[PDB]
RNA sequence: AAAUAUUGGCGAGAGACCGAUAGCGAACAAGUACAGUGAUGGAAAGAUGAAAAGAACUUUGAAAAGAGAGUGAAAAAGUACGUGAAAUUGUUGAAAGGGAAGGGCAUUUGAUCAGACAGGCCAGCAUCAGUUUUGGUGGCA
RNA sequence: GACGUAAGUCAAGGAUGCUGGCAUAAUGGUUAUAUGCCGCCCGUCUUGAAACACGGACCAAGGAGUCUAACGUCUAUGCGAGUGUUUGGGUGUAAAACCCAUACGCGUAAUGAAAGUGAACGUAGGUUGGGGCCUCGCAAGAGGUGCACAAUCGACCGAU
RNA sequence: ACUAAUCGAACCAUCUAGUAGCUGGUUCCUGCCGAAGUUUCCCUCAGGAUAGCAGAAGCUCGUAUCAGUUUUAUGAGGUA
RNA sequence: AAGCGUGUUACCUAUACUCUACCGUCAGGGUUGAUAUGAUGCCCUGACGAGUAGGCAGGCGUGGAGGUCAGUGACGAAGCCUAGACCGUAAGGUCGGGUCGAACGGCCUCUAGUGCAGAUCUUGGUGGUAGUAGCAAAUAUUCAAAUGAGAACUUUGAAG
């Protein structure tokens, strides 16, 4: 709101705290991002590395939806099972009944191995593991099982 | 005239009062207030310190984080101690029967701590129970792992994150970050 | 409401003085005030009248009386710092004068007893004054500043 | 009459007026300060008006105090009257401005009844 | 076809909008009066009173008008109309004024004004405390 | 603290006692004036303004850091590994209030130009400090544990 | 030269509130703190970015790693 | 010497130094078994106070909005005038008298087209200048009568 900004606390005084010789002024330094590579350098190189110049190699019509794959870690695996539901599968670690997790249907493309779940047999079914999480999952008792 | 060798009229730069008007939490520093100005116990003057924090200077404290302090020797009975939030953590399975004292609980936190069999008590109740903060272990949750904290201290060779809006290839990887391209940081 | 109102109120109890360590001591008078000094009134209706200081009262007072037979000044006190303590004194060790006071000068024609206790005193005071000469008329005589008197020197 | 006060002492009994407020129509009396950079009256040159600051502050124990040691407050009606029932020594009445002269008439009589000072009981009167 | 657009037109309902130098340029005979060869440009201007009851009648004046009288709650509302500021002006009163005037501190004088008797005002002396200043005298190295 | 045997007294953590006059314009306030001394015209640019720099004859009214999209830091609030009801739908005392599904945004994973790959040797490490807590201590201290945080050597992930 | 008091490119309206590193102005009070005209870079020299000076928000702790100062010890310098 | 050189005292007075009071700021503290109900309150202790550009903080005032004071008011609201009074360091607030005639305030919050001495600022109004500069080119007017309140200027006659 107004009343509590600063313009208010300025009127009586001259220059509006913007000073007397700076005397505030249109665009001093230019408009936009003017003189990113002559005047206003110094600041470009110190803040923004980078900036200028080209990187690898183009990309035409890029569809966002071909690289879709969102990751999922192995402590985060066992969230996947309703938290009611989770308990009686904590106990019991055994094979001849183990929980399927569809990690598709949750939203996930592949499984990383961020690693400890407990030694609990899980059938995974995942798009995609990465090594290590089929090493975790494996010597828990469980099996990655891939679909599509 | 007196030759000045510090500045004069200095405010200390310590919050002397929570700039949150949460009429609650007023009561929590009254109470705190008194028991630090009334016991000599150390536990009682930095619990008053830390109900005067901002959010950001009370990051919230896993029951992973608690549970791994309830680890080291000799600290399986304490009452943990959180001047702030404490949030939940599915990534741990086996959480220990013990006593958290907070000011914020998570409906996750404190279904996690009920079902281990311990209690979420306030710290008014962490008062009545433990007047001088016998047996506490007050616990801070990290604070310069913030989103912020990346890009304080930007410049060449630091290391540190760009503040930046869209990432990838076409955003700042080009001269001025690899030797093919000018210079390197 | 015109004006909201006091959201507490000031208590209106009238808190009592704090133990004060001042002490009433006898007053120490000059070394030349001594009874039976001639003294020149500086102020007051006898502005300049030569009277005789006959005692030192409790209120802190001088009690005078350059006799009223001489000079019409009656029984009446005069504070110390508005009079000049001459050289002169007059033998006083024959005067009944224990009877005056404080409470004898109590404001609230002449008093008859008044008159009586002036025509006592003046009688053993005038009979010392006429032994050494001149003394009458000194008493009657006003003193005044005059031309070329400097009072920082002139020694009394 | 009220409690027992000390002194009072006002610090500064003279208007603090505005610079050039007497030379020109167009400024009036009420104060601002001066922050022109060539400013005699900023610059505090000798000879020139005295600005406000705190060193003028009241004493505390006697600020707001009328010179009768009541602190005023305005009342507008007998309810607000009546706040004052217990705080006559501290506190003395005065009527608003635009209270009407019947109700006048009733506020006196009933601050009368209760000891109340009324600073102001001759508004609105045939006499 | 519908879901979409809509500073034009027609009919509505509203507003933490503006309140006659504002809000549309225009609350009013406003795109008017007026200016320009023309294209175009483009104002100012609301308020007596509840009701004209808008002052009959007398008197002075050539008349305007004035003085009364009257109407009205009010004429300190008279169509030159609600209130009626300032700049600027007249009259009256007060004050001061040798080539400016105005101002700050303090007091004299003149004017004017507030409160308090169940302590208010101004003082004098004594005995002390704090801070100082100016003398007199004593005993030692 | 001092004196006094004691009671108590005192000049010892800040003034009391006695007395008079007036009780009103007497003191005081305000205002005009007089006198002593002082006082150059403000604003502005400027190293420097009373300036022979510039604007200002006077008065009234109007008159100049706003709103929006996106965003940085900080703070407050809710919830919290999630969060965001208000594009929509339902409902309504109807532009309000109340209720809600599926998505989507951001976050929870990084790195590489990319193809791709993708985060525990260990009590999620070792060392030096570290508030607080615990034990022994009249205490000073000593020992144990040490969150945040700071330094350093490692380990893991991506690139080379 | 003249082209409607307009001519080294008329007048009218709109784009248009055209841009201006340049000039002027930028409206209440009090309290606390309180500068710079210097570094580097720039078609830079009446400008800006950068570092410095300043304010604010504080945070971790609680008398210390310290200091526009001296002494002691040991270096260095090539001006009077 | 009231000049020059030198020496000795006394004296004068800065917003400087010392002491005290009061204001504010900062810091360190005390204060809950009725603090003998304000705990952002009350109180104790010490230090400190210049300031452009600038930063921050606490407040004053204006238009409108939610709530409250069952607030004020035709027995006078608002406005305006008032070398009349009071409160605040101040921004300002409050009252008395006059004028006036219909609406307007206090407090807790919300909101902004929110505060003017300047911009050769905009619009309107008014001054000093000032009863002043001026109303002097084109040869030139005069007399009587009439009319009229009023005739240098109208009408007629006569003349030039
Ligand atoms: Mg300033
Ligand atoms: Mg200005
Ligand atoms: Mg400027
Ligand atoms: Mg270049
Ligand atoms: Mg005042
Ligand atoms: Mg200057
Ligand atoms: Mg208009
Ligand atoms: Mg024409
Ligand atoms: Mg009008
Ligand atoms: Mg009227
Ligand atoms: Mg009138
Ligand atoms: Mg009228
Ligand atoms: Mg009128
Ligand atoms: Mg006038
Ligand atoms: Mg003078
Ligand atoms: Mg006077
Ligand atoms: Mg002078
Ligand atoms: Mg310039
Ligand atoms: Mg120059
Ligand atoms: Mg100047
Ligand atoms: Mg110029
Ligand atoms: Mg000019
Ligand atoms: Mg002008
Ligand atoms: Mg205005
Ligand atoms: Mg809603
Ligand atoms: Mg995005
Ligand atoms: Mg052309
Ligand atoms: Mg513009
Ligand atoms: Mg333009
Ligand atoms: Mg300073
Ligand atoms: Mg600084
Ligand atoms: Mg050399
Ligand atoms: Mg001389
Ligand atoms: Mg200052
Ligand atoms: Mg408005
Ligand atoms: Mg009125
Ligand atoms: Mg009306
Ligand atoms: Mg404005
Ligand atoms: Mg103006
Ligand atoms: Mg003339
Ligand atoms: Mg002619």
């Amino acid at each position: 709101p107004s009343r509590f900004t600063k313009t208010r606390k300025h009127r009586g005084h001259v220059s509006a705290g913007k000073g007397r010789i700076g005397k505030h002024r249109k665009h001093p330094g230019g408009r936009g991002m003017a003189g990113g590579q002559h005047h206003h350098r110094i600041n470009m190189d110190k803040y923004h590395p980078g900036y200028f110049g080209k990187v690898g190699m183009r990309y035409f019509h890029k569809q966002q939806a071909h690289f879709w794959k969102p990751v999922l870690n192995l402590d985060k695996l066992w969230t996947l099972i309703p938290e009611d539901k989770r308990d009686q599968y904590l106990k019991s670690a055994s094979k001849e009944t183990a929980p399927v997790i569809d990690t598709l249907a949750a939203g996930y493309g592949k499984i990383l191995g961020k690693g400890r779940i407990p030694n609990v047999p899980v059938i995974v079914k995942a798009r995609f593991v990465s090594k290590l999480a089929e090493e975790k999952i494996r010597a828990a008792g469980g099996v990655v099982e891939l679909i599509a | 005239g007196i030759d000045h060798t510090s500045k004069q009229h200095k405010r200390s730069g310590h919050r002397t009062a929570p700039k949150s008007d949460n009429v609650y939490l007023k009561l929590l520093v009254k109470l705190y207030t008194f028991l630090a100005r009334r016991t000599d116990a150390p536990f009682n003057k930095v619990v008053l310190k830390a109900l005067f924090l901002s959010k950001i200077n009370r990051p919230p404290v896993s029951v992973s984080r608690i549970a791994r302090a309830l680890k080291q020797e000799g600290a399986a009975n304490k009452t943990v101690v959180v001047v702030g939030t404490v949030t939940d953590d599915a990534r741990i399975f086996e959480f220990p029967k013990t006593t958290v004292a907070a000011l914020r609980f998570t409906a996750g936190a404190r279904a996690k701590i009920v079902k281990a069999g311990g209690e979420c008590i306030t710290l008014d109740q962490l008062a009545v129970r433990a007047p001088k903060g016998q047996n506490t272990l007050i616990l801070r949750g990290p604070r310069n792992s913030r989103e912020a904290v990346r890009h304080f201290g930007m410049g060449p060779h630091k290391g540190k994150a760009p503040r930046i809006l869209s990432t990838g290839r076409k955003f700042e990887r080009a001269r001025g970050r690899r030797r093919s391209k000018g210079f390197k940081v | 409401s015109a004006q909201k109102a006091p959201k507490w109120y000031p208590s209106e109890d009238v808190a009592a003085l704090k133990k004060t360590r001042k002490a009433a001591r006898p007053q120490k008078l000059r070394a030349s005030l001594v009874p039976g000094t001639v003294l020149i009134l500086l102020a007051g209706r006898f502005r300049g009248k030569r009277v005789v200081y006959l005692k030192h009262l409790e209120d802190n007072t001088l009690l005078i009386s350059g006799p009223f037979k001489v000079n019409g000044v009656p029984l009446r006190r005069v504070n110390a710092r508005y009079v000049i303590a001459t050289s002169t004194k007059v033998s006083v060790e024959g005067v009944n004068v224990e009877k005056f006071n404080v409470e004898y000068f109590a404001k609230e024609e002449i008093k008859a007893e008044r008159v009586e206790d002036q025509k006592v005193v003046d009688k053993a005071l005038i009979a010392e004054i006429k032994k050494t000469p001149l003394l009458k008329q000194y008493l009657s005589a006003s003193f005044s500043l005059k031309n070329g008197d400097k009072p920082h020197m002139l020694k009394f | 009459a009220s409690l027992p006060h000390p002194k009072i002492v006002k610090k500064h009994t003279k208007k603090f007026k505005r610079h050039h407020s007497d030379r020109y129509h167009r400024v009036a009396e009420n104060w601002r300060k001066q922050k022109g950079i060539d400013s005699v009256v900023r610059r505090r040159f000798r000879g020139n008006i005295s600005q406000p600051k705190i060193g003028y502050g009241s004493n505390k124990k006697t600020k707001f105090l009328s010179p009768s040691g009541h602190k005023t407050f305005l009342v507008a009606n007998v309810k607000d009257l009546e706040t004052l029932t217990m705080h006559t020594k501290t506190y003395a009445a005065e009527i608003a401005h635009n209270i009407s002269a019947k109700n006048r008439v009733v506020i006196l009589a009933r601050a009368k009844a209760l000891g109340i000072k009324v600073t102001n009981p001759k508004g609105r009167l045939a006499l």
